[PDB]
RNA sequence: AUAGAUGAGUUUGGUGAUGGCUCUGAUUGAACACU
RNA sequence: CAAGGCAAAUAGGUACAGCAGUGAGGAAUCUUGGUCAAUGGGCCCACGCCUGAACUGGUAACUUGGAGGAAUGAGACGUCGAUUUAUCGAGUAAAAUUCUGUAUACAUAUUGAUAAUGACAAUAUGUACAUUUGUCUUGACUAAUUACGUGCCAGCAGUCGCGGCAAUACGUAAGAGACUAGUGUUAAUCAUCAUAAAUAGGUUUAAAGGGUACUCAGA
């Protein structure tokens, strides 16, 4: 924050709203994104995160 | 050949790019394997700042990007530069001093 | 609004009245709008299920407003309270 | 281009109430009928009448097709609760009896005995009807051109719009050239002082300035749009009200959109020169535009 | 109908209702071009009386239908290329189509002042 | 020649409507006149809408001088003068701008301010506190709480507000937690025990003052955590801001509201009706 | 997503039903006519 | 490899469902442009070349969004329209006066892009300009009226219907209601319609109980 918040912006004095004081309805976002694959198994600790895994497959 | 490249999205005269992990020989805007981040070429300016400076907002998953670079992913000339500024790769081009 | 839901049948004309929360409005037909607007009802929903006879629709509606479930009688019949949640939440009826 | 709908804006025959401080409008507003005739009219004839009356004032500069989608069936409201009742009671006494509450004798028996019964435990002012019907046109109060007219910065909703289109308003310290910007709770819109003085100032007719320059208080400056010394409009006192949802500062001509207009038990915050009977019919029309 | 009767497919679609303009409703077309085969007159039904100007048109598809000529006075005859649109003459059986008056060969009413768009008439152009 | 309709207008405008030409008396001079609540009514046909009072020019300074100089919490100032916390925060923002204008030698609209303030009712704060400005304990009517529910319970049950909240829904809170100044309840609970007054005021200040610290502490850590995810790399021309985010937070089927990216399987909605293309938030 | 559920014209000497048709609402990768 | 169309002869090619474009068909849908500057791909040690993908300019109210002007304007003791000849309207409407500078035009700067490369344009600031109405409806459904002409004729019509010599329904004139750079009409889809009813229908007399019940499968 190199520039201080001036009194014009609404962030000058922050007064959080009490819980359950608004019912804004967010519109349904259309589209999807590609699900990033998983690199580790669902159970157990794999060998990829061990001591010298990188040094064993990518030696100097 | 996996590649970390950009997918152009947006409207006419309003470019908006999407950093993705896709195979080389595929369409530019086809559904990739993952979406690492986004890139906006047009630089913006702080709301309540009058210095005149400009910045480029970039969202990047450095953790996910590093893994793909370690397995043989080939970032394009544009993404290589961005990764260099973050400090993952070395610059591909530099201003000649002489 | 009315108490709960009511359903009355007058020779092929079935009327169903529902109580709606405050601010819902009179989302009813024209004949039910006049009756509710004249009796003091402000939030209600109604549907004609079987027939829409101009006459029997009024007789059924007027007969449904007089057949509302009395919460105090239902309570004494079962031997249990019928606490209205809305009155306790705001500490008093909010007209 | 003056469309066919603006041919008689302030007609004294139709008697439409418009959002402006015109003297002709003040006459139609003052001499408006106490009760519109809805005796023999049908349900459609009633809804159409109410729609025309309310639309001549609320968002008159907004296409009918655009307002139909802006209309909201959700009407905001609030309830006042004093901490004194919360501390003493926990709401159990409201359920005494059979759930609805402890019954009290009828009205024809109370005063019959010289002694009144004990006060019923409840919050003060907890039996007043809340006017939801008057909140039919609340969404229009969120626009940037309407908010300027409700802060007494412009003499009309049209004049307030030009201030936005002509780049004179500054919301959150940033120029805003869209009169449709829906203000958010906390936004701070500021109009240029020079345009507020001209809009609310008195007309500048030069014939009176001929014998004014020669023959805290202000000085006479003949190089300004408004008449110097500045004085309010000839009929600004009849339309001088500021809604409670807006906090204004007359000095710098800036205001803040605290919250959205909410209906409270016994009052509403939407300026509307129409009775609940008319606002109710207008609501019914927009439910299914028929 | 029991649940088992609904599994075997007892809820079949309702029988179709004949359209007002089958020639247009079939191919999802708003209008069709055709060459007039005959320009005559049709007699209204029981209650009405008069003479309705009708034209036997052969649409580009191939079907021959009977269209109605709206307005007062027409300039089409045998071997005239006119445009056809949906509609019907409620008092004339078989007449289930109309003809656009600002069509290719059919000219709009020249002395028309009301609802000119319905009859393809240009503005009088008096003060212009 | 003027028509009868116009003739009747000017006549009314010269005898009955002449009192609205120039504002002589201080206070509202509307058409509806004073109501049974002592508030002027701008439109006679709508008795519900009233011309509510506005904070006086001096009252705005009393609020400003209290939060800035005396450093009292906004909640205490709100409860002290019965002014909504959202209004106290706005008055300070508007006052800060005045200090800027006065500091930059800008001409204030004093003639327009004095003339307009005489047309609106006012409520001077401080000593002469005749009535409270507004209601500081207004609770929003949640849609869940608007339902008509008659829950059957035992004849001798103590149905409290907590029980009513669960009846409306399992995630709903009672009105005791939806207040903007929830410390007032605790302050009233001390008076029922006949605790000395000014001692209860002491606890109120500490309670409110302590509540502001927690809020300021939360937003501090938040803003501090938002700048920790941004990597600012200065270049010859611009400053590139690389923000970090978990790219795997795209829901279980790729559809997620808070996901980062341009969704692949969507066409342009620019041809849809009511497609807002205006800035939604001036931050 | 807790506000979201509505009718109207037309069969009969007439009444009440059954039952279609049309209208009222929203829309189109639209066409035509007047602009 | 074969056949037909085009082309070809001793040949043995071509198929624009690649981009632009032409003819045809149809109620109906565009430019035979610029550039690889950006993004992506192919070849290449490197430099670099190529890319009708792509990025950009053009056409079409097809659609959406926005602009398309606000305030003042009382006796020009004028004009017009009706008609009770003195009443009711056009009418704050116009003219006029006072301001603004919106789309847009021009100018400057920045920017799309950087190691370098800008086809074309966006954004910001400054100055300047006040520019059209159109269309449908008016018996009821369905908001909105008279006069004249026509006389089951000419015509209107989504449904019911109107017109047979004193028509609020047809055709003119005026007024009124409404939408508006769009407005109506036609075609189609959803809903209306619990009008194929799984949620959720019905079958004595109104569409609909099988001629019968033993019974495999199946509930
Ligand atoms: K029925
Ligand atoms: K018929
Ligand atoms: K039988
Ligand atoms: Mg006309
Ligand atoms: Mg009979
Ligand atoms: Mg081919
Ligand atoms: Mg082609
Ligand atoms: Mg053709
Ligand atoms: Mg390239
Ligand atoms: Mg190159
Ligand atoms: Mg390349
Ligand atoms: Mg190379
Ligand atoms: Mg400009
Ligand atoms: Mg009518
Ligand atoms: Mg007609
Ligand atoms: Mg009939
Ligand atoms: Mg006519
Ligand atoms: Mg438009
Ligand atoms: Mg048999
Ligand atoms: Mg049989």
């Amino acid at each position: 924050d190199s520039v201080s918040i001036p009194p014009d912006s609404p962030n000058y004095i922050k007064v959080p709203e009490p819980p359950q004081s608004s019912e804004v309805r967010h519109p349904f976002v259309k589209g999807h994104l590609p699900i990033p694959r998983s690199i580790f198994p669902k159970k157990g600790v794999p060998e990829k995160v061990q001591s010298g895994y990188v040094n064993r497959i990518a030696p100097k | 050949v996996l590649k970390l490249r950009l997918a152009r999205f947006g409207r006419t005269n309003a470019p908006f790019y999407n950093i993705v992990v896709a195979h080389a020989r595929t369409a530019r805007n086809s559904k990739p394997l993952e979406v690492i981040g986004t890139y906006d070429p047009v630089p913006k300016k702080d709301t309540y700042d009058t210095t005149g400076k400009l910045h480029k907002d970039i969202k990047l998953d450095v953790t996910r990007a590093k893994y793909w670079i370690g397995v043989g992913a080939q970032p394009t000339d544009t993404v290589w530069r961005l990764l260099s500024l973050v400090g993952i790769l070395d610059p591909k081009y530099k201003k000649p001093q002489p | 609004t009315i108490y709960g839901e009511v359903t009355t049948k007058v020779s092929g004309t079935i009327v169903r009245l529902n109580s709606r929360p405050p601010g819902f409005g009179l989302r009813v037909s024209h004949r039910i709008f006049e009756m509710c607007r004249a009796a003091g009802i402000r939030d209600l929903s109604a549907k004609f299920l079987r027939s829409r006879n101009p006459m029997n629709t009024v007789k059924a509606t007027y007969q449904a407003l007089l057949s509302q479930p009395n919460p105090e009688d239902l309570a004494i019949g079962r031997g249990k309270k019928l606490v209205d949640v809305r009155k306790v939440y705001y500490g008093g009826s909010v007209y | 281009m003056k469309i066919r709908r603006l041919f008689k804006y302030h007609s004294l025959k139709k008697k439409p109430i418009r959002p402006t401080w015109n003297k002709y409008n003040l006459y139609n507003l003052a001499t408006a009928g106490r009760e519109p005739r809805i005796s023999g009219k049908t349900f459609f004839q009633q809804k159409w009448l109410a729609k025309s009356l309310t639309r001549a004032y609320h968002g008159e500069h907004i296409k009918e097709r655009k307002w139909a989608r802006m209309f909201s069936r959700r009407l905001p409201a609030v309830v006042n609760m004093d901490p004194a009742y919360m501390a003493k009671y926990n709401g159990s006494e409201q359920a005494a009896g059979r759930g609805s509450g402890l019954s009290e004798p009828p009205a024809y028996e109370k005063t019959a005995d010289e002694k009144p019964a004990k006060q019923v435990i409840a919050n003060p002012g907890r039996k007043v009807p809340t006017p939801y019907e008057q909140m039919t046109f609340a969404p229009l109060e969120r626009r940037l051109d309407i908010a300027i007219f409700r802060a007494l910065f412009a003499s009309s909703a049209r004049q307030a719009r030009q201030m936005v289109v002509h780049g004179a308003v500054t919301v959150n310290g940033k120029k805003m050239k869209h009169p449709g910007y829906l203000l958010n709770p906390g936004d701070l819109f500021q109009v240029d002082v020079e345009r507020v003085l001209y809009a609310t100032g008195a007309p500048k007719d030069k014939k009176l300035l001929a014998a004014a320059m020669k023959a805290e208080d202000n000085e006479i400056d003949p190089s300004k749009p408004y008449m110097t010394p500045w004085r309010p409009r000839n009929y600004m006192s009849a339309f001088a009200f500021i809604p409670r949802y807006l906090e204004v500062n007359q000095n710098i001509c800036a205001a803040v959109y605290l919250r959205h207009p909410v209906a409270r038990p016994g009052e509403s915050e939407v300026p509307s020169p129409f009775s609940p009977t008319i606002n109710q019919l207008a609501f019914n029309w927009y439910l299914r535009r028929g | 109908a029991t649940l088992n009767q609904v599994m075997r497919g007892c809820r079949k679609p309702q029988r179709a209702r004949h359209a007002v303009s089958p020639a247009l409703s079939s191919i999802k077309s708003p209008a069709l071009k055709g060459v007039c085969v005959k320009v005559g007159i049709t007699r209204p039904k029981k209650p009405n009386s008069g003479e309705r100007k009708t034209a036997r048109v052969r649409l580009s598809t191939g079907k021959v239908i009977t269209a109605y000529i709206p307005g007062e006075g027409h300039n089409i005859s045998q071997h005239s290329v006119v445009l056809v649109r949906g509609g019907r003459a409620q008092d004339c059986p078989g007449v289930r189509y109309h003809l656009v008056r600002g069509a290719l060969d059919l000219a709009g009413v020249a002395t028309r002042m009301s609802s000119r768009s319905k009859y393809g008439t240009k503005k009088p152009k008096k003060a212009s | 020649v003027q028509s009868v309709r116009r003739q009747k207008m000017f006549s009314w405008l010269d005898k009955k409507g002449s009192a609205y030409k120039e504002h002589t008396r201080q206070g509202p001079n509307l058409l509806g006149g004073q109501g049974k609540d002592g508030l002027a009514v701008p439109f006679p046909n709508n008795p519900y809408f009233k011309s509510q009072p506005v904070l006086s020019e001096g009252s705005r300074e009393i609020i400003y001088q209290d939060v800035m100089e005396k450093g009292l919490p906004i909640k205490a100032v709100s409860a002290k003068y019965n002014v909504d916390v959202r209004r106290v925060a706005a008055v300070i923002r508007l006052k800060e701008i005045e200090k800027r204008w006065i500091k930059e030698y800008k001409p204030l609209a004093r003639p327009y301010a004095r003339a307009v303030m005489k047309m609106l009712p006012q409520t001077v704060l401080g000593g002469p506190d005749q009535k409270p400005h507004e209601s500081i304990n207004d609770v929003h009517v949640h849609s869940y709480t608007t339902q008509q529910l008659f829950v059957p319970v035992s004849e001798s049950r103590e149905f409290t507000r907590e029980d009513a909240a669960k009846a409306f829904g399992d995630h709903i809170l009672p009105v005791d937690k939806k207040l903007r100044v929830p410390e007032l309840i605790e302050f009233q609970k001390d008076l029922l025990k006949e605790v000395p007054l000014q001692e209860a005021n002491r606890k109120f200040l500490n309670a409110t003052a302590a509540s502001e610290a927690k809020i300021a502490e939360r937003e501090a850590k938040r803003r501090q955590a938002v700048e920790d995810a941004i990597t600012r790399v200065k270049t010859d021309r611009f400053e590139f801001r690389f923000q970090e985010f978990n790219a795997e937070n795209v829901g279980h089927d790729g559809r997620d509201r808070n996901a980062v990216g341009w969704r692949y399987g969507v066409p342009f909605p620019d041809r849809k009706r009511s497609q807002i293309k205006i800035p939604t938030k001036v931050e």
